[PDB]
């Protein structure tokens, strides 16, 4: 059976403090005895601002029961730094948390704080940890955001080598090979190739990028991720749509389309969007209007209103 | 009204094509397509007079949803122990949308509960102030909940909020980072949800200052991705030499970014707020509306799945994106911008719990309903049912009636020159901010109530997400305009 904390010798000097949401609170939660007891003693610990091993243990007890308790996580990090605890041990514990299914805004943020404070000369092993944690959960938003932070933070300190950037791109290419519809990995490619301050932009660089984008579209013509990336790419580098049009035209009816792969019904609405936009680039507003009208009335009827708006813009 | 908003039942339902390249994404998508189309196939077309025999009736089951919200919470809710103000908000806002009044006694319990979450040093936490530190997100949720359930009397909580203005402001300033980001709490994550929640509260309580807002526009603007939506945060490279978005465009962060940016457009600072690409944001928004096979619900990001909560996060950002696009087109120099009919159909047919059960609304078929999806489905439904515009002539009318001689005490800035330069500037700011906060209108004749008028819920306000009838007297109280 559970032993209450009022009965533990290690906690005898502490007077627990009850939760104070007044009388008759709304949205009350039915708490386990274990959670109530831990929190009663946490309220006492936190009120007296005790920074101790027992307080550290208590915060672990609590966040295991409730991984989203941001106050307790905040108190846990204060304890780690006051007590000058091994932050590497704490990262291992955060790993052990992962093996036991515990996750949140808070667990990843704690990890970030740990990495920031440890400030390793080479963050490679955390990079590898992050990669491993994504394989079973490839679109985990906070994990992708954490990866962006890690590279961005450690690069500002000059700690990301060219070999490291290179292998990161290799890993990203593999993510997109396994699932070309993984928009999170397309986002990461964008950081690696376009937005990060150290990224290379030469005529060859733009060439290579265009080849990769076009090959991706040709592999999966209906993949919205690849189209958005194409459009993002052209816009960002002020490149005309027209010279690439031959590679897109067959989807409306440098690497060119395959006979098209099976299960590729035409037209691809985003190919038509590309065609309409290219007409606008050419000042051919009536031709663009016509394409928008077809998008509206026939080929992408869910957005009938938006495509009509685009049509009216022309006329 | 509906020429450019076709019913899902009038369109051909086709799976997302494979292009002969299978992937994990496509497998989940196909499975979701099957689930939703199957429920649509079992359900009578809400638009039909001959309400079909043997098929499920899609009418909004308001009483079931009310019963769901009424009902102490079980042990499983410990995962939301640091989000109790959200539980209050999802409940009281849904009840407002559903047209159900709380009695004064219950409203008083709501107010008293929330005030127990307020720390003397500033801000609301996710629970009692003796237990939890202040956090930007429950500060938004508690503030809005007080707008819904509170009043100007001595027991109505508004008076307590007014007295708390300086400490709340000081909490907001403690959260502030030099790059324009805010931590959500002491030692907490920096993201645009915090920015959104802070700007809503600062707007409502008359605690906006120049020092509060410095760089905040820049942080938000750099959240915009190549897809046109917004990520959780931007990273400042060393104020900064450059800022870079830190993840994908997501409906949650796009809603928060558009709303934040929108709130900043009424602040009379020079060259502020830094622009966003409004066209790209509108494009991203409309592109997230699902196909007929997935019921016309919104997904939250490219190549993931439709989900009822995005009716609010993405659908509710549409009028904001639309207004920003409209302004950009005026500064250079009408059909619905999303399928308002289909979104309602998703809500009625797919997002409601199956009839005669617990009630509540949900992410998608196969998911348990919950308070969050109830609130966000209904909030999005409201945006689809009612054409919301931000009206320049309404804003002008507001300017004309504003009384600058009335107001609560000015906030004392953290840094000596962190306030408005003078009293003319401060009053002009108060006027603009208040006048624009009250600029959202429901367009006469813009109403589309799929399935008949018994499905009608009340009109929520874009950006804020409380009813206009709550927003007006609440913000009037803090600006002494009543
Ligand atoms: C705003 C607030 C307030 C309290 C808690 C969380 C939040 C915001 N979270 C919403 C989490 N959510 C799950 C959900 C919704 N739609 C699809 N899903 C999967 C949920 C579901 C049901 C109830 Br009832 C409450 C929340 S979250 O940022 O998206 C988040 C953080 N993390 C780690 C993962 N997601
Ligand atoms: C307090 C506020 C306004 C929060 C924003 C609301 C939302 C919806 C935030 C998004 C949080 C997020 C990106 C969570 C990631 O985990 N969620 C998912 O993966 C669900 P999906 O598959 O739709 O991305
Ligand atoms: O939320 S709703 O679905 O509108 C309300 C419920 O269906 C209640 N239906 C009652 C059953 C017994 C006879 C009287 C009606
Ligand atoms: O006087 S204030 O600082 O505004 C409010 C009190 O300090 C509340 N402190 C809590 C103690 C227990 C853990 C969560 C914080
Ligand atoms: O006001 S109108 O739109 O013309 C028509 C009503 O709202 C129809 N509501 C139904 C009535 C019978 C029970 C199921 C609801
Ligand atoms: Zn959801």
């Amino acid at each position: 059976t559970y032993i209450p904390m009022s009965q533990r010798r290690s906690w005898a000097d502490v007077k627990p403090i009850m939760q104070d949401d007044g009388p008759n609170p709304v949205v009350p939660i039915m708490y386990s005895e274990e959670y109530k007891d831990a929190m009663d003693y946490f309220r006492a610990i936190a009120a007296k601002e005790e920074k101790s091993e027992r307080a550290l243990e208590l915060t672990e007890i609590i966040v295991r029961m409730n991984p989203a308790h941001y106050t307790v996580w905040q108190y846990r990090f204060s304890l780690l730094t006051s007590l000058n605890k091994s932050l590497e041990d704490e990262l291992r514990l955060m790993n052990e948390f992962a093996v036991q299914n515990l996750k949140s805004y808070q667990v990843w943020h704690h990890r970030l704080l740990l990495l920031d404070r440890i400030s390793p000369q080479d963050p490679v092993s955390e990079i590898e940890y992050i990669h491993g944690s994504l394989l079973p959960d490839p679109k985990n938003y906070h994990t992708w955001a954490y990866l962006h932070w890690l590279y961005s933070h450690f690069s500002t300190l000059g700690r990301i080598s060219e070999a490291q950037w290179g292998s990161e791109l290799d890993w990203c290419n593999e993510m997109l090979r396994v699932d070309g519809r993984n928009n999170s990995a397309w986002g990461w490619r964008w950081y690696l190739r376009v937005s990060r301050p150290g990224a290379e932009t030469s005529s060859r660089s733009l060439q290579d990028e265009l080849i990769y984008i076009l090959k991706s579209i040709h592999l999966i013509p209906h993949n919205v991720s690849a189209w958005n990336y194409l459009r993002g790419f052209l816009k960002h580098f002020s490149l005309p749509l027209v010279p690439i049009l031959p590679a897109i035209l067959p989807y409306t009816a440098f690497p060119m389309p395959s006979p098209l792969p099976e299960d590729t019904p035409l037209p691809v609405p985003l190919a038509l969007e590309y065609l309409a936009d290219s007409f606008i680039e050419q000042n051919r507003v009536d031709d663009a209007a016509k394409v928008f009208e077809k998008l509206s009335s026939e080929y992408d009827q869910m957005r009938a209103g938006y495509w009509e708006f685009r049509r009216r813009e022309c006329a | 009204a509906t020429e450019f908003t076709p019913s899902v039942y009038s369109l051909v339902s086709k799976p997302l094509p494979s292009n002969s390249r299978p992937s994990a994404t496509l497998d989940e998508q196909a499975e979701t397509e099957d689930l939703i189309s199957q429920l649509f196939d079992l359900t009578a077309d809400p638009n039909a007079l001959v309400s079909e025999h043997g098929k499920r009736y899609s009418g909004l089951r308001k009483q079931e949803h009310t019963q769901f919200l009424a009902s102490q919470l079980p042990g499983k809710f410990v995962s939301l122990d640091a989000s109790r103000p959200w539980l209050v908000f999802w409940t009281v806002h849904s009840l407002d949308l559903l047209g159900v009044a709380l009695d004064q006694g219950t409203k008083d319990r709501v107010v008293s509960t929330l005030l127990h979450f307020l720390s003397p040093k500033g801000g609301f936490g996710g629970g009692p102030a003796n237990s939890q530190i202040p956090h930007l997100l429950p500060t938004y949720a508690s503030v809005c909940s007080l707008a819904i359930a509170g009043n100007d009397s001595s027991t109505g909580g508004w008076k307590d909020l007014a007295a708390a203005r300086q400490s709340i402001y000081e909490f907001f300033m403690r959260c502030k980072r030099p790059d324009g980001g805010f931590v959500v709490c002491e030692g907490g994550e920096v993201d645009v949800r915090g920015t959104y929640c802070l700007l809503v509260v600062a707007t409502l309580l008359d605690i906006i200052t120049p020092e509060l807002l410095h760089n905040v526009d820049k942080f938000v603007s750099a959240c915009q991705t190549y897809e046109g939506g917004f990520a959780c945060a931007s990273f400042p490279f060393p104020e900064p030499s450059c800022r870079v978005s830190m993840a994908e465009a997501h409906g949650g962060y796009t809603s928060c970014s558009l709303n934040s940016h929108f709130l900043l457009t009424s602040v009379p600072l020079p060259s502020f707020p830094l622009s966003i690409d409004a066209n790209a944001a509108l494009r991203w928004t409309v592109l997230q509306q699902g196909e007929p096979i997935e019921g016309g619900g919104f997904r939250g990001r490219t190549n993931k799945l439709v989900d009822g909560c995005y009716s609010w996060w993405v659908g509710g950002g549409a009028p904001v994106a639309e207004e920003l696009v409209r302004r950009e087109k005026s500064r250079k120099v009408i059909p619905p911008i999303f399928n308002r009919v289909a979104l309602q159909e998703f809500t009625l047919v797919a997002a409601q719990q199956d009839p005669g059960s617990t009630g509540g609304l949900r992410d998608k078929p196969g998911k348990r309903p919950d308070q969050y999806h109830t609130c966000n489905n209904l909030s999005g439904l409201s945006i689809a049912q009612h054409k919301m515009s931000h009206s320049p002539s309404t804003v002008s009318s507001n300017r004309l009636k504003f009384d600058a001689s009335k107001g609560l005490p000015a906030v004392k800035p953290v840094a000596p020159g962190g306030g408005w330069k003078n009293e003319d500037e401060r009053q002009n700011a108060r006027r603009e901010i208040w006048a624009n906060a009250l600029g959202w209108i429901e367009e006469e004749g813009g109403e589309i109530i799929v399935g008949g008028k018994d499905n009608r819920i009340n009109t929520t306000t874009p950006v804020f997400n409380i009813l206009g009838l709550r927003l007006k007297p609440f913000i009037n109280y803090f600006y002494c305009q009543e």
